[PDB]
């Protein structure tokens, strides 16, 4: 419960969420 | 925009410009063929490569090609 | 009565701003400089990419981290002993 | 019950081999389409004239192989 | 001066053109050079548009093509009555019916088929038919196969005489154009004569042989004892037995003391209680009721008198702010576009005919039908698919009116323009509304299967956890049972036991209970109506922008029907009309197909099945308000529960159906094939083959050519349905039957 | 007289002038609203627009979430809070490919004079409305939950 | 010969329809249509709807090409006129474009040199191993 | 050129009739490439019977 | 006649009249002789 309450979120929002992000801004600029 | 050649196995029965939707191709005079007259494309940066002018040739085998190649905002047919 | 000229070249395609009335402010006094002196430092666009991520990434990682059946089913854990397997396992 | 299943399978290699080999030796050119080299491996047609040539590159055929892969294996 | 026009024999009638295929095109008379040649002359036969320009010829094709149908439809109804004379245990079953099933087919004794004709009952072996005929015979009186006999003869002749009508109304005496287009008389005819003399003549078998035949079957009196119905024409002393108010003659009837025929013309409601069907009677005096007021409506419009309304007048009438010249130029379109006229009437006839198999269900009008179960599911399902098929017809035809007869220099309308001037917020209104609903629906199934998979049926979407009232409905329900009390003091019983109570039940099985509904009805209702929208995106775009869209100006030039216009503009796939046909049957079949199957689990979970001590056992004991609010109720509790029967279906009398269960798995699969691929590749294939032919000297002189596109689809469209629809109905028919 | 007539003269613009659209009304009812007016400046718009909708989203995730069967309000809370913050991030992620060089609207009025243009599309322009999504969301989410709670 | 003048002329009656001009008007390439219809008749919107020509000179606004070739056929095969057409860009820039020569495409005019024009059969073209490490194609040689 | 009416194969392999019998209808006597003017029974995908070819591209056999 | 024969000699009316022919012909074989796995 301590890594896996860390780790579980941050890949399922935070690795998406600035990838879709800085990919967005690759793509259109 | 996309290719549009005109090859030598022309008869200038000029069914390919009467046929065409954007006016990419023209007749011109040559020394070739019996019709005097020999297809031309002068005009490819509005052709959208509908494949109407291939569609009315009558040569064997066609002697226009269109090669659909780098797409741009006439040629992907947008009006918005 | 000719929609057609070229020195009036945005009348023409009909860019018209359709209900973009040029009025003064109706906002108040006090209040349009409680929020204007409220919403200045957060303005800029570089300073949002900085905050709204990383402290946003702080606010997830915190009501996140914070582990017991009180708020959620999982933390909650197993409350009962184990059930049999279909091969006799554990 | 062996047998016949064997030779379902024989069905399933022989007729995906039958796209791909096709689709493969018809990538240069064919009565239809002389020219195909021309295009290359990938292209959506060559228009609906003269019959209609839906689904002609080699792409296509490989694309038509897999639904057999498929449902061979 | 509305009179007979008639030309006089316009076409000779020798077989010159019969050994001449393709004579009704300039193009295909020339004979075939390639295959294709053979699929253009089949698929074109009754285009007439495209053959010739004339409208009167296209008229004198188009009722005589009517007489053929009708011709055919005769040959097709002699043929039931027939074998229901002939090869059939009607009889047996005009004697117990709750304890025979219905046959009226008889295999031959070869290759095994034999084991197709079943235990059916009264010492007769064969195919249980689901067609509900032997209920129409009992409600027309008929007691013998005699009977039947003879109305089969009747239907040849009328065959005949049908097909003769068809001969001569083109070649002896073809109508004129002015004949066809006379409109306001050929509506009072056909509202007057046809419904209103029909139902009127009808209501005279009703009185006559119907009611008495069918009180003494009721009765329980031998069917042979029973008396010939004409002698209940001649020896009305048993008619005034049967019922006293015949002791007056129709005395009553022009002194306006109608209130004594209340023995035969009733309005009760419910059903029989003896026999699960409606009442005879309510039957009686509705046909009596509905042919004087349709008698009266065919005397609207104005014919060779003054008197009467013009269609025209009242049309150019009809006009307001918002829309500017409204129906103005309607008429002149509906009396020279056959189309025109197809579109509307396919919409409404289809329309009918769901409403038919719905009224049908809710109100079973004739003798043990409610208790057939099979005959039940079968005509529902049958009658809400027909239906389903014309209505994308409608839409067919209206765009083809809108490519080949629109002309707003010669026939104009604004109506049309203004619908045409704002097509685009329709269409994308229709397409944000579709996306809603399908949220709203799939994604509450979704959303439920979820739930249920991570162990919170608390948050289910169901009557147990989760609410969604059918509130209106039960109102309408609350209202219906309550109106014979208040709002419809004459009527006896409610019109039906689904909004009532009352639950009537014949031999031990239930005929019809009311209906309960909840959040699994609310559910799949906003699934039906969802698809019914998309159906009707697809549809209509087509129809709207059959002519032009900002892609293809000029798609009105290019024809109705035609695969695309290349793989320019990024690509042109499925541009046309028919290209908008074909997804629109493919939704069409989806919804349609939702529909039967929540009919089908509806019926066999919370009404159907077997009555014990003072109490009831369903058929599948009323999971469906708990199993159809997820997909996977549906994947087990509907799909892979009920498939047993047809699943093991083999060494019975049902075994055909299990073949057909597999044959029609074939066919949809198979036309995948044609679906999902493209011609290019099957002429290189053909150009290899053709290569292997001309090495043996065995190549053909009509060149073989791969399938055109549209033809592509068409054969992928009709095997993807035929193969659909065949699976359902050996899957219903095998289960409901066993 | 018709109802419904051509956009501001100009038949050939894709568009109908219906009574739902242009009227006396509705013409003065969505310049009124923050986003439409022209001549104020960039910050205070984005607040006026960001603060309404931290309470459309505030009223939801209260009673119908997990703990609805109860934490239900301070769990209906932080939540409006977010699609605040990612806004912030789709707005500040949206200005961050448009705008290069200059400002591009329909530069006049119904009037037809060359007004100024608007700093609603400009470098400088969407951050300080990206900002009034934020301060205004995140502020405008919390008087949900001090009126409905404490 | 002369290309043609760009006047302001008034357009033919039209109620108003949704499939017409947009944002790419604004800030891309419209395109604009004249020709001098003799009666007043009907003629098909393109962008869809019923539309009644004006006498004298004529011009319409849209924002494809097509939609003009589309137009000027029916305008050129129906009523037998004859109509020139050319682009406009948002600064206030014209592209006059058909007729280019004052004749139209089918019919040869001298003065407008072949483009394009491969001078042999389509398989006396090389095979495309001897068309890679360029950025060139299969049938320009 | 070829006598009319002459039965030629085709040599032209980009032909749909390549390797194919045609008969003449006229050899153009000009400076044209393709002069001779070949009718065949069987048409072509794109509905045409007839088509020109040069003094190299035709064998009358 | 000559015409309504050509129509009789038309491809879907032969293949018709030749199916039910050899239909009968392997439905007739299979009464008198039921039930074959050999011969
Ligand atoms: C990871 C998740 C996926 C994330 C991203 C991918 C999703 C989007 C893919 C769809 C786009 C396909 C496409 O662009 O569509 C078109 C593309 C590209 O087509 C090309 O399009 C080109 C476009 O031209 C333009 O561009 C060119 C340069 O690129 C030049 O500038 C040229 O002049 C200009 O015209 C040319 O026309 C080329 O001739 C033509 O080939 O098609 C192609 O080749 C497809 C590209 C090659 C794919 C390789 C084969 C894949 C087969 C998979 C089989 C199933 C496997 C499943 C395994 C599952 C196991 C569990
Ligand atoms: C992959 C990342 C991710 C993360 C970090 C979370 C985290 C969370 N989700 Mg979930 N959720 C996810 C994906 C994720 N979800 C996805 C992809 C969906 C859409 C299908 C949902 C749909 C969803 C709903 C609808 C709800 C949650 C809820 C919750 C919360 C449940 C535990 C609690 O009470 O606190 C928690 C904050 C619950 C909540 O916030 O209360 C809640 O009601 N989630
Ligand atoms: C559309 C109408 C229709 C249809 C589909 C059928 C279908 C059938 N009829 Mg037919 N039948 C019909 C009308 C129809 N009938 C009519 C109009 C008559 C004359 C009134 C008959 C008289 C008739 C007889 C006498 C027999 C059949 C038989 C049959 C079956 C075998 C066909 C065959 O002999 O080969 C088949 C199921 C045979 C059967 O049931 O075995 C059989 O013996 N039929
Ligand atoms: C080799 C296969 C085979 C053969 C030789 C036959 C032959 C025949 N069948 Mg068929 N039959 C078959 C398989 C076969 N059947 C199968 C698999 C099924 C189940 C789908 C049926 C179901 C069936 C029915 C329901 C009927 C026939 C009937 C008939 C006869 C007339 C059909 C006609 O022309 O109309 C004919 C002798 C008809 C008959 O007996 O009269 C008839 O009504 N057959
Ligand atoms: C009392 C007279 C009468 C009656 C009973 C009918 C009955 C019928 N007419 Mg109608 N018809 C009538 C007068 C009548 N018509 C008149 C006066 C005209 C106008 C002059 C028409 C013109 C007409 C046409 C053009 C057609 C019918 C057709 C039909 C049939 C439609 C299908 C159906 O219901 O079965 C039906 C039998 C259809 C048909 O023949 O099939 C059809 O196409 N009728
Ligand atoms: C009584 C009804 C009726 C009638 C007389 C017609 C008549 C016609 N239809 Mg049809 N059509 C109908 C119902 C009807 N349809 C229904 C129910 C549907 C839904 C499946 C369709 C769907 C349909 C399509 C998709 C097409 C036609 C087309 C045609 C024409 C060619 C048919 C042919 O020769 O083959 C013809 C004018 C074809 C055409 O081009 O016209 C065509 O492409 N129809
Ligand atoms: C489970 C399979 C599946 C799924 C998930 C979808 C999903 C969708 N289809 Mg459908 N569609 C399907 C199968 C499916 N389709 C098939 C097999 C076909 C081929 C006939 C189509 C053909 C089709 C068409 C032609 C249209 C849709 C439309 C839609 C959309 C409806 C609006 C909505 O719910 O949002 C949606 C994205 C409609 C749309 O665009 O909205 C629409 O018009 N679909
Ligand atoms: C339109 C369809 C639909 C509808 C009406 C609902 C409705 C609901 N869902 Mg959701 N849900 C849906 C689709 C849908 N769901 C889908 C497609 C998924 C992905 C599988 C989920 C996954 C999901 C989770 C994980 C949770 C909800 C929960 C909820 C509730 C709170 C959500 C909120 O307030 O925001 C609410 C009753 C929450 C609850 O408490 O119930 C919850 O925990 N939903
Ligand atoms: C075309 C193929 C074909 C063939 C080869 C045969 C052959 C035969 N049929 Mg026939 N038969 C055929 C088609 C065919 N039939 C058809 C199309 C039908 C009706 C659809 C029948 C109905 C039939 C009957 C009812 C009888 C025969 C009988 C016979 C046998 C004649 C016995 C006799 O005259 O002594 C013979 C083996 C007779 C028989 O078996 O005894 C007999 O009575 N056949
Ligand atoms: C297989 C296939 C073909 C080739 C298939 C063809 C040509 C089907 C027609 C074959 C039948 C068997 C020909 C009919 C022959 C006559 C009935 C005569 C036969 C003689 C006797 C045995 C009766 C296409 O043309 C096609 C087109 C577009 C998309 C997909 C496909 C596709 O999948
Ligand atoms: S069509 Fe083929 S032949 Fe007729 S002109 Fe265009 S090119 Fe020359
Ligand atoms: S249909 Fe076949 S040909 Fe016409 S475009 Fe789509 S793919 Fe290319």
């Amino acid at each position: 419960s301590w890594a896996p309450s860390v780790f579980v979120p941050l890949t399922g929002l935070v690795l998406p969420a600035i990838a879709m992000a800085t990919l967005f801004v690759y793509i259109e600029k | 925009a996309h290719i549009v050649k005109i090859y030598d196995t022309c008869i200038g029965c000029t069914q390919c410009v009467r046929a065409c939707p954007l006016d990419v191709l023209e007749m011109v005079p040559w020394d070739g063929c019996k019709a005097s007259q020999m297809a031309s494309a002068p005009r490819t940066e509005d052709c959208v490569g509908c494949k109407r002018c291939e569609t009315a040739c009558p040569t064997d085998f066609l002697s226009v090609r269109v090669y659909l190649g780098s797409e741009s905002t006439r040629s992907m047919g947008l009006s918005y | 009565s000719r929609y057609f000229d070229l020195q009036d070249m945005e009348n023409t395609t009909g860019s018209w701003d359709m209900y973009g009335v040029d009025e003064k402010k109706r906002y108040p006094d006090n209040q349009a400089k409680f929020f204007t002196q409220a919403t200045d430092i957060i303005s800029r666009r570089e300073s949002l990419r900085a905050l709204v991520a990383l402290s946003g990434i702080a606010a997830i990682v915190t009501y996140g981290l914070k582990a017991k059946d009180a708020d959620l089913p999982i933390t909650k854990g197993p409350q009962t002993t184990g059930e049999n397997g279909k091969g006799g396992s554990v | 019950g062996d047998f016949l299943v064997h030779h379902a399978i024989a069905l399933g290699l022989h007729t995906t081999t039958l796209i791909l080999v096709k689709g493969a030796l018809d990538a240069r050119g064919s009565k239809l389409m002389p020219d195909k080299k021309d295009f290359g491996y990938s292209f959506p047609c060559d228009g609906p004239g003269r019959g209609g040539t839906c689904d002609i590159s080699a792409y296509d055929a490989f694309y038509l192989a897999v639904f057999w892969m498929l449902n061979t294996i | 001066k509305v009179k007979i026009a008639v030309d006089r024999n316009p076409v000779e009638t020798s077989f010159e053109k019969w050994a001449k295929p393709g004579h009704f095109s300039r193009t295909l008379s020339k004979g075939p050079n390639t295959t294709t040649w053979i699929w253009n002359l089949h698929a074109d036969a009754h285009d007439f548009d495209s053959h010739t320009s004339d409208l009167e010829e296209i008229s004198r094709k188009v009722f005589s093509a009517h007489f053929g149908q009708l011709g055919i439809i005769f040959i097709w109804l002699s043929g039931m009555y027939f074998h229901g004379a002939r090869f059939s245990n009607y009889e047996a079953w005009l004697s117990d019916p709750t304890h025979i099933k219905p046959s009226a087919q008889v295999v031959w004794p070869i290759v095994g088929q034999e084991i197709l004709n079943g235990d059916v009952g009264g010492g007769f072996q064969g195919i249980q038919i689901t067609s509900g005929f032997f209920q129409l015979w009992r409600a027309s009186g008929i007691t013998s196969e005699l009977q039947l006999y003879t109305t089969a003869i009747g239907g040849l002749v009328m065959a005949a005489a049908m097909f003769f009508a068809g001969w001569f109304h083109y070649h002896k005496a073809a109508p004129k154009l002015e004949w066809f287009q006379n409109v306001e008389s050929m509506l009072n005819h056909h509202l007057g004569g046809l419904l209103g003399l029909g139902s009127l003549a009808w209501a005279g078998h009703q009185i006559h042989v119907s009611l008495p035949v069918n009180k003494l079957l009721d009765a329980g009196v031998d069917p042979k004892e029973i008396p010939l119905p004409h002698d209940l024409l001649l020896n009305r002393a048993i008619m005034a037995d049967l019922y006293p108010s015949f002791a007056k003659g129709i005395a009553p009837f022009f002194t306006l003391n109608w209130s004594e025929y209340s023995d035969f013309l009733t309005f009760k409601g419910g059903l029989n209680p003896v026999t699960g069907g409606l009442w005879l009677s309510d039957t009686a005096h509705h046909h009596v009721a509905i042919a004087v007021l349709f008698l009266v409506a065919g005397h609207m419009y104005r014919t060779n008198w003054g008197i009467g309304h013009s269609m025209k007048e009242i049309l150019e009438a009809h006009r307001g702010p918002f829309t500017g010249e409204g129906h103005v130029g309607l008429y002149e379109i509906l009396t020279t576009s056959w189309h025109a006229q197809l579109a509307i009437n396919l919409a409404l006839f289809g329309s009918l005919s769901i409403i038919v198999a719905h009224h049908m269900y809710a109100m079973p009008p004739y003798p043990y039908l409610a208790t057939d179960y099979g005959t039940q599911l079968s005509l529902f399902t049958h009658h809400t698919w027909i239906g389903g098929f014309c209505i994308v017809g409608a839409g067919a035809h209206a765009a083809i009116f809108m490519v080949r007869d629109y002309d707003p220099t010669n026939n104009y309308n604004n109506l049309l323009d203004r619908v045409i001037r704002h097509r685009d917020a329709i269409i994308s209104h229709l397409n944000w509304v579709c996306i809603f609903l399908g949220f709203h629906s799939f994604g509450l199934y979704i959303h439920n299967d979820t739930m249920s998979a991570l162990g919170r049926p608390q948050d289910m979407f169901s009557d147990t956890a989760i609410q969604l009232q059918p509130v209106f409905a039960q109102w309408i329900q609350n209202t219906h049972f309550l109106a014979p009390q208040l709002t419809a003091p004459n009527a006896l019983a409610a019109t039906s036991l689904t909004w009532g109570g009352d639950l009537v039940a014949v031999g031990g099985k239930v005929a019809m209970m009311p209906i309960s509904l909840g959040t699994s009805d609310f559910m799949v209702h906003h699934i039906h109506a969802f698809t019914i929208h998309v159906t009707v995106l697809i549809l209509l775009k087509g129809v709207l922008f059959a002519r032009s869209s900002r892609l293809i100006p000029d798609k009105a030039n290019l024809g109705f029907r035609f695969p695309c216009d290349g793989p320019g503009r990024g690509g042109t796939c499925q541009v046309s009309a028919w290209d908008h046909v074909f997804l629109g049957l493919f939704w069409m079949y989806n919804s349609l197909s939702i529909v039967i199957f929540h009919f089908s689990w509806k019926m066999q979970s919370d009404v159907w099945g077997t009555v014990t001590a003072s109490g009831v056992s369903h058929i599948t004991g009323g999971n469906f308000a708990q199993s159809a609010n997820t997909i996977n109720g549906w994947l087990r509790d509907f799909l892979w529960a009920q498939s047993s029967q047809v699943i093991q279906s083999y060494g019975s009398a049902l075994s055909a159906y299990g073949l057909i269960f597999l044959g029609a798995h074939f066919v949809w699969a198979f036309s995948l094939m044609f679906l999902f691929s493209g011609r290019g590749y099957w002429q290189e294939l053909i150009e290899s083959i053709v290569w292997a032919h001309n090495k043996l000297k065995v190549a053909p002189a009509i060149q073989p050519r791969a399938l055109s596109i549209t033809q592509g689809r068409a054969v992928g469209v009709a095997h993807y349905l035929l193969g659909g629809i065949a699976t359902t109905w050996s899957f219903f028919l095998a289960r409901i039957i066993s | 007289a018709q109802v419904i007539s051509p956009v501001n003269g100009d038949p050939f613009v894709g568009m109908l002038e219906t009574p739902v659209t242009s009227a006396p009304i509705v013409a003065t009812y969505l310049s009124n609203l923050p986003a439409y007016r022209t001549g104020v400046a960039p910050v205070l718009r984005g607040v006026e627009i960001g603060l309404a909708h931290g309470f459309l989203l505030a009223g939801p995730f209260i009673k119908l979430g997990p703990l609805r069967n109860v934490t239900a309000e301070i769990a209906g809370s932080l939540s409006a809070a977010g699609l605040v913050l990612i806004l912030a991030l789709c707005l500040s992620i949206y200005g961050s490919a448009q705008f290069q060089s200059t400002p591009s609207i329909g530069v006049k009025t119904l009037s037809g004079r060359s007004v100024a243009r608007d700093p609603l599309f400009s470098a400088d322009g969407w951050s300080e409305f990206a900002a009034g999504f934020l301060v205004g969301g995140e502020a405008g989410v919390a008087w949900a939950y001090v009126c409905t709670q404490i | 010969t002369v290309p043609t003048l760009n006047p302001d002329t008034p357009s033919p009656i039209f109620g108003g329809s949704t499939g017409g001009l947009l944002r790419k008007a604004q800030t891309e390439e419209f395109y604009v249509i004249t020709w001098e219809a003799k009666k007043e008749q009907i003629f098909e919107m393109p962008t869809g709807g019923a539309a009644i020509m004006r006498q004298g000179p004529n011009l319409l606004k849209f924002g494809k090409k097509e939609q003009c070739l589309a137009l000027t056929t029916q305008l050129r095969n129906k009523f037998k006129l004859t109509p020139c057409f050319y682009r406009v860009f948002p600064d206030g820039k014209v592209q006059y474009l058909h007729p280019a020569d004052g004749v139209y495409p089918e019919k040869v005019n001298a003065g407008r040199v072949g483009a394009n024009q491969n001078m042999r059969r389509i398989g006396q073209n090389v095979n495309p191993i001897k068309v890679k490490f360029s950025g060139r194609m299969m049938s320009p040689a | 050129g070829p006598k009319r009416g002459s039965l030629v194969k085709i040599l032209r392999p980009e032909s749909y009739w390549f390797n194919q019998v045609g008969k003449v209808v006229s050899v153009d006597q000009s400076g044209v490439r393709y002069p001779v003017v070949v009718r065949f029974e069987n048409q072509n995908y794109a509905g045409v019977t007839t088509n020109n070819y040069a003094l190299d591209e035709v064998v009358a056999a | 006649m000559k015409d309504f024969t050509t129509y009789l000699s038309t491809a879907p009316v032969i293949a018709t009249i030749w199916f039910t022919f050899t239909a009968g012909l392997l439905i007739e074989i299979n009464r008198y002789f039921p039930d074959p796995l050999v011969f």
